[PDB]
């Protein structure tokens, strides 16, 4: 009844100091999705009679 | 690489196929386009790599 | 004296609702005619005496 996918980016770059033991940066991801709900028809009869 | 003299095959310095860096012909030496140049901050944390 | 043509009319399209079930549409006709009722001449008289 639906799609998704997902998306992420951006690890980070910074200095090092001899011996610094630096924190690391994080990666944020996200998602989007799509539905599928409605349909769309066309009749249009046609009689009996007016055929012949 | 917009301005007439370029773009018009009459004149003796004109190029074709100018969309990945072309041969300036007046003195014929090659320009490269490159999508990464410094943009200042405005103030911001010196650049990495930096030292006093 | 006449011909005629006649021309069929375009579909147009709704909503399905699960079960709805759902009235139809007409399609019109239409015709057009040519009618041919005159005639032209042109006549020119020359005498034998004066062909002579």
């Amino acid at each position: 009844n639906t799609v998704s996918n997902k998306y992420l980016g951006e690890t980070e770059i910074q200095v090092l100091a001899p011996g610094q033991s630096p924190a690391a940066t994080p990666t944020k991801a996200d998602k989007n999705q799509v539905v599928i709900d409605t349909t769309v028809i066309a009749r249009n009869t046609v009689a009996m009679l007016h055929d012949v | 690489r917009d301005m007439d003299r370029i773009v018009d095959r009459s004149y003796t310095l004109a190029d074709e196929s100018t969309v990945q860096g072309f041969a300036l012909k007046s003195f014929n030496v090659p320009v490269v386009p490159s999508n990464r140049f410094p943009k200042f901050s405005q103030g911001a944390a010196h650049h990495k790599l930096s030292n006093a």
